[PDB]
């Protein structure tokens, strides 16, 4: 599938700096005060919080 | 040109191809380069810009003039987008990255000139940026020592050499004494939220204060909050996400009753949940109340009654600096207000800070943050020492992550142009004279300092090209002395970094500029 | 989108947050991550309960991103960070990639 | 010598880079600090004129036609329809000096002038402007430190204020309340030291009421240990004075109860009716019941009542006013002593505030009533009542009497002090001077500069007093250095002598510390300046 | 047809399949008369959320029915071709029972 390959443009350092990463990156920021998970058990809802 | 009976393109459409394109090209990208070039170093200028609403901003970045100027020429947004992106990721350096690009652009004009194939140009641009880029990570220089005063000493100085261009130069040493102290007292991400900067009208530069805690502007103080106590020395503060206000229990809520005493009972009932809310509040034991959300009159007599400070519609950014120096928990919620979700600091004060009242915390042993007081005579003049400040603050924040530096005042550059000629001179030929001209370009930094300073630039070209050959990294231009020095022995320290991503940025604008060869306007919508 | 309450109390039991705004993004996320897009507020079973090697707050240039990255080489979706100077030139990549 | 650059290209092809390059301008190099000096000389020229005990005032007009005659240099500035970018930064350094003072709004911009004057000069001559920004900076520094080491210091004790009245008198001398300047002096020092944190804090400005009314004289301006109030008693039969009232401040309107939330009482018989008239009537007589228990005689309430409360009030021997506002009855309540009490419930004897005197007073022909509450024992605020024979000198008066309370602070703050007259510009510009000389020569001019610069206050003083400037600033200038004395200044008001120690012209030295500060600052950022790129647009 | 399952979970390829043809409404509808929901506490409010659906739910439920009961095994399958629209609820519904359903249907 040609659309499960994303690209993410953040400027900043040239494009010999880009990589390639193994999930996903969004350009947002937590709502909480934790900012960091180590074995992350991530449950989605599509109804509001 | 023949009129075709059905033309192919629009009407109006305009379209401009071959070599004179790419010329007005890099004409436009000199013309660019031109507004920005007398803001480099110490003996810089600022600029002045006022855009149609008549609000002017002065300025000594860059990258804020070359934003505040309209630009509409498509090859020349290229530079305004370069230094959009030193900013971002660096910091610093906006103007050189602007400047190196126009020089390779200027240098290579006379070669497009005469129809050489640009692909042959953007090639040796590539191949010199990463022989010099390889120069740098090779030639900088790095302690691995480990020792905390040498990494003060070493972020002063880069911090010095960051602030010494801009109208905050002469309390140079102050601002960075207090730019590294900020940048020390963040955790371990650097988030620039967490440095507050507040901007206060009136008084000296040396009267600006950085305070281990936070402070933030009195918030719409209500009625018998002047009968609060204004000190506390050993207060528990409240962090809340909550109204405290008389106010109908939801916006979807209805009360139906048929009886007085009903009537009775619902009156005594709101103003028993709102009670109970400030003595739940009361009794937690704190004793400065912080809510992001309204605290009404109310609820501020009630805690005057008490003894207590109470701040209505803090702003959410203060709040979360009171909460990372005082160490609480901004509670949405009054029923468990247990003694770990309340912050606590050594003092808490309002004070008077030129006709406009703060609330200081002071004393914060743990604090994670810290808040600026910028005074200054003027809207712009504050503003400028906040850019100045932001400047340095990047600077510092990127040499914490890497405590790799470089000589400033050009001495890298006329190192990497050195080395680039020596290069040069030992390949076939064709390359030769695009790599020589790179070199070449890469001299405009130290003579762009001359020429503001008001020196004779060849003279001290020629000086500095003499030491560079004979044997010498570190030396660059001396600005006070009317000659050339040492830059290393003389602390003007910036991060290799910085050279790396304006030579990048410079060179990829450059390249980006020199493929285009035709540009056509579609008429406007 | 997230209530004042939910976020206290998810703040309280340290529980990270991500606001997902766009549909599409959610989908991609559900299945790079493997979960279930629960349609109420009842807690995951097992099978529909997402995992992920780390997921953290991170700043790039000077944007801040939200990483879900898996430590192996495989998943069903993989993304390209791509860097640059200039939007154009990005633009540019992006058109190389596709 | 605009627009910036035009080319159309070496080809004849279009050359379009900045929007609207064809309308905009932009000036460079030399020229644009040329004429930013002209813009600053226009604006300190203007402003020098206001300067001392013998300066003239400036007469106003806004957008609608309405007249203030002020001295306050802040204040004209702020005023002024100003469009150049230099005047605007010349307004904003006023409003500094104004905001961290409140004294010495004129002479920051006389300063500017001067030291831009004599930088244009310099430059003139061919030395880099921030070469000259340099030696300001340095000549600012020693000049500071001069003033530092000429101080004196003053008591700011309660038992004995004359050097607090002597340096109100000071910033008051150049005001038109000079004709009450001793009172106004002294009501100014009694208003700042009654509402002050003894303790070297804050003197906190809220707490400080100036209200001014036509008629009457200068004179008649005193000094209310309590709160002047707009309003009078609610109920015109009730009595007019009230002897050692114990107020009752309520922010509870003196009506039925009605709930925030949305609410709907259903009546579904002629028993639900009575019983709602019975209880709207019990819930009235209930409400002046509690308030009459309390042992209260003056209740006074936030957001007014209605008749059958106004009556009963009337009735059980109750004065009341209504619809106080919010900071009013703040201030009622910390001048009382009370508590403000948000319901009836709550209401006690011991939340009753105790005030020696509430009056209604009238102002001749012109049925306004104003409340006076006064005599409290220890009143933590205070109220300045200013009259006059037009309101624009009871404006002129407000500003001058928050000149007066601002300088106060200042001593409270700070009590280190200078003498004035220009004997304190005097000496910084022999010190400057002296440093000059063991300086080396590149910087030499700038702090010279700087020196001529500090000696236009003097010379601004002697020329609007109408003697010779530099005759009398030159004959000073070799007195204080023949002997040894920094107090001896420009006798503006030809008393016979040079001495302002001897004449009490006290400055504080903070003051003069901000104006040498925060002139030099702006001296920098203006000469900073070298390009101008304005919309050159001109819109409508 | 011009459209396809609108959840990401249906199956995309069904070998045996039995077609039901409705136009039933498959999703929330309000009622004709006002209806309007009053509650005192957060539990009568959660309580009349989850029994504000029971209408939609039993159609759901008679389809399911009828799909286990006519093909037991996985071999068969469902397609629901609907003229009517199918809220998110019932999809998912469907879905967790192997039902491949379409709305809107011309
Ligand atoms: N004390 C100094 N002496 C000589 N050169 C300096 C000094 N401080 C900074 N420079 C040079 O001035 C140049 C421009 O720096 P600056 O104007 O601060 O920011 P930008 O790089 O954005 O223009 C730098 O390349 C640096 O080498
Ligand atoms: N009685 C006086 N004799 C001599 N000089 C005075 C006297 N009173 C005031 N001055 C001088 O007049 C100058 C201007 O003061 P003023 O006009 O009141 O406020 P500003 O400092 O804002 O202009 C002061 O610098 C002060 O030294
Ligand atoms: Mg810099
Ligand atoms: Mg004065």
């Amino acid at each position: 599938n040609v659309d499960n390959i994303r690209v993410c443009k953040i400027l900043g350092s040239g494009i010999s700096s880009s990589s390639v990463l193994h999930g996903m990156v969004f350009k947002k920021e937590t709502e909480g005060d934790v900012t960091s998970v180590k074995d992350a058990k991530i449950a989605v809802y599509s109804c509001p919080f | 040109m023949m009129p075709t009976p059905v033309i192919l393109l629009k009407e109006g459409t305009d379209s401009s191809q071959g070599i004179p394109q790419l010329v007005s090209n890099i004409s436009a990208c000199q013309v660019i380069a031109e507004a920005v070039r007398t803001t480099l170093g110490p003996r810089g200028m600022d600029k002045l810009i006022v855009d149609g609403r008549g609000k002017a901003t002065i300025s000594n970045d860059g990258a804020t003039i070359l934003k505040l100027l309209d630009v509409v020429h498509p090859a020349a947004k290229t530079l305004v987008d370069i230094a959009k992106s030193q900013d971002a990721e660096v910091g610093d350096g906006t103007t050189s990255v602007t400047l190196l690009a126009a020089e390779f652009l200027k240098q290579v004009k006379p070669y497009v000139e005469e129809g050489l194939h640009p692909q042959i140009i953007i090639r040796a641009f590539r191949t010199a940026t990463q022989l010099a880029v390889n120069k740098i990570k090779e030639i900088a220089v790095t302690v691995k020592k480990a020792d905390k005063v040498e990494q003060r000493k070493l972020l002063e100085k880069c911090a010095m050499t960051a602030l010494s261009s801009k109208l905050i130069s002469q309390q140079k040493a102050f601002f960075a004494k207090m730019v590294v102290d900020a940048v020390m007292m963040l955790d371990d991400l650097l988030q620039l939220k967490m440095i507050g900067i507040k901007k206060v009208q009136g008084g000296a530069l040396e009267d600006s204060q950085l305070v281990a805690g936070v402070a933030f502007k009195k918030t719409f103080s209500y009625a018998g909050f002047e009968m609060q106590p204004k000190k506390y020395h050993n207060p528990k503060i409240a962090l809340l996400n909550v109204e405290l206000e008389l106010k109908a229990e939801k916006d979807n809520a209805e009360i139906r009753v048929h009886t007085v005493e009903d009537y009775q009972a619902i009156v005594d009932a709101e103003w028993n949940i709102l009670y109970d809310k400030l003595e739940k509040i009361h009794h937690s034991g704190a004793k400065v109340v912080l809510s992001k959300l309204p605290i009404g009159d109310v609820a501020t007599q009630y805690f005057a009654d008490r003894d207590m400070f109470c701040a209505g519609r803090v702003p959410e950014e203060d709040l979360k600096r009171t909460m990372m120096a005082c160490g609480g928990s901004i509670q949405t919620s009054v029923n468990a207000l247990s003694a770990d979700v309340l912050g606590r600091c050594q003092v808490f004060e309002e004070t008077q800070i030129g006709g406009e009242r703060y609330n200081f915390f002071t004393g914060c042993p743990k604090a994670k943050t810290c808040t600026f007081i910028l005074r200054g005579g003027a809207e712009q003049f504050m503003e400028e020492t906040e850019r100045s400040l932001h400047d340095a603050i990047m600077i510092v924040r990127r040499a914490i992550k890497n405590d790799s530096v470089v000589a400033g005042g050009g001495a890298i550059e006329m190192e990497l142009s050195k080395y680039l000629r020596d290069y040069s001179r030992t390949i076939p030929g064709k390359q030769q004279l695009l790599i020589g001209a790179y070199a070449k370009a890469l001299e405009i930094i130290p003579r762009q300092l001359c020429d503001n300073a008001g020196f004779d630039a060849t003279n001290i070209l020629n000086k500095l090209r003499a030491r560079h050959a004979q044997g010498g990294t570190w030396y660059g231009v001396d600005i006070n002395n009317e000659d050339i020095a040492d830059n290393f022995e003389a602390f003007v320290w910036e991060p290799a970094m910085v050279r790396i991503n304006a030579l990048t940025a410079a060179s990829e604008a450059a390249c980006l500029i020199v493929s285009v060869d035709e540009t056509i306007k579609n008429p406007r919508s | 989108k997230v209530a004042d309450m939910a976020l206290h109390y998810a703040n309280k039991y340290n529980i990270m947050l991500v606001r997902l705004n766009s549909k599409w993004d959610l989908r991609r996320l559900c299945k790079t991550v493997g979960a279930t897009a629960l349609p109420r507020l009842t807690p995951p079973v097992l099978e529909e309960m997402g995992h992920c090697d780390s997921v953290y707050l991170s700043e790039v240039g000077d944007t801040q991103v939200v990483v879900f990255k898996h430590e192996k080489e495989d998943g069903a979706i993989s993304t390209i960070v791509l860097r640059g100077s200039t939007d154009n030139l990005m633009d540019d990549i992006e058109r190389a990639v596709d | 010598a605009s627009m910036g650059t035009l080319a159309f290209d070496e080809y004849g092809r279009p050359f379009l880079i900045i929007k609207d390059q064809d309308r905009k301008s932009r000036l460079m190099g030399l020229e644009a600090l040329k004429s930013h000096i002209m813009a600053a000389k226009a604006v300190a020229n203007t402003m020098r004129t206001s300067l001392g005990p013998n300066g003239l005032d400036k007469m106003m007009v806004d957008k609608d036609g309405d007249v203030t005659v002020t001295n306050d240099g802040a204040t004209i500035l702020s005023m002024m329809d100003v469009d150049h970018q230099i005047a605007k930064l010349m307004v904003e350094l006023s409003k500094s000096q104004d905001d961290e003072i409140g004294d010495g709004t004129t002479g920051v911009v006389v300063l500017a002038g001067a030291l831009l004057e004599e930088a244009e000069q310099l430059l003139d001559r061919g030395i880099h402007p921030i070469r000259i920004a340099d030696g300001y900076e340095q000549a600012a520094r020693v000049a500071i430190e001069h003033l530092d080491k000429i101080s004196d210091s003053v008591l700011v004790d309660i038992k004995d204020t004359e050097p607090l009245i002597q340096t109100a008198k000071t910033t008051l001398g150049s005001k038109v309340v000079n004709s009450c300047h001793r009172q106004m002096a002294e009501i100014a020092v009694n208003a700042v030291l009654t509402v002050a944190d003894m303790e070297r804090r804050d003197v906190d400005f809220e707490l400080i009421k100036v209200e001014g009314k036509v008629g009457g004289r200068l004179e008649d301006t005193k000094l209310i240990k309590g709160v002047i109030v707009d309003k009078d008693f609610s109920h015109p039969q009730m009595p007019k004075k009230v002897e050692d009232a114990k107020i009752a401040i309520l922010t509870c309107p003196f009506e039925p109860p009605k709930p925030k939330t949305k609410h709907k009482l259903d009546v579904t018989s002629v028993e639900d009716y009575k019983a709602l008239q019975k209880y709207e009537k019990e819930k009235f007589e209930e409400m002046i019941q509690q308030i009459k228990e309390t042992g209260a005689n003056l209740a006074i309430c936030q957001w007014g009542f209605d008749d059958e409360a106004n009556h009963l009030l009337l009735q059980n021997n109750l004065p009341a006013v209504r619809w106080v506002g919010g900071p009013e009855i703040e201030l009622i309540a910390i001048a009382t002593g009370g508590r403000i009490v948000p319901r009836f419930s709550e209401l006690t004897a011991e939340k009753l505030g105790f005030a020696g005197l509430v009056q209604e007073i009238s102002f001749g022909t012109t049925k306004d009533k104003m409340l006076v509450i006064e005599q409290c024992k220890n009143s933590r605020a205070v109220t300045i009542f200013i009259r006059g024979g037009n309101k624009m000198i009871i404006e002129e008066a407000k500003r001058s009497l928050h000149d007066a309370l601002c300088v106060i602070r200042n001593l409270i703050r700070d009590n280190r002090v200078v003498y004035g007259g220009g004997a304190a510009e005097i000496s910084c510009a022999l010190a400057v001077s002296q440093e000059a000389d063991k300086c080396p020569t590149l910087e030499q001019y700038a702090m010279r500069a700087f020196a001529d610069a500090l000696e236009v206050i003097p010379m601004a003083l002697s020329e609007n007093s109408g003697m010779n400037p530099i005759q009398t600033m030159t004959e000073v200038r070799a007195r204080q250095v023949k002997e040894m004395n920094p107090a001896l200044g420009i006798d503006c008001l030809h008393k016979g002598t040079n001495d302002m120690k001897q004449q009490h012209v006290i400055e504080t030295l903070i003051g003069k510390k901000q104006q040498i500060s925060l002139a030099t600052q702006m001296v920098r950022m203006i000469l900073k300046i070298d390009d101008i790129r304005k919309p050159g647009e001109s819109e409508e | 047809l011009d459209h396809g399952a609108r959840h990401p979970d249906m199956k995309k390829r069904v070998e045996d399949a039995y077609i039901l043809t409705c136009n039933v409404s498959l999703e929330y509808e309000k009622t004709e008369v006002n209806s309007g929901f009053f509650y005192k506490s957060a539990e009568e409010r959660e309580k009349l959320v989850k029994a504000e659906r029971k209408f939609i739910e039993d159609r759901v439920k008679k389809i399911i029915e009828l799909k286990r009961k006519v093909c037991g095994d996985s071999d068969k399958g469902f397609v629901v071709i609907n003229q009517k629209g199918i809220d998110p609820f019932s999809l998912d519904a469907l879905s967790k029972e192997g039902i491949v359903a379409l709305r809107r249907a011309k």
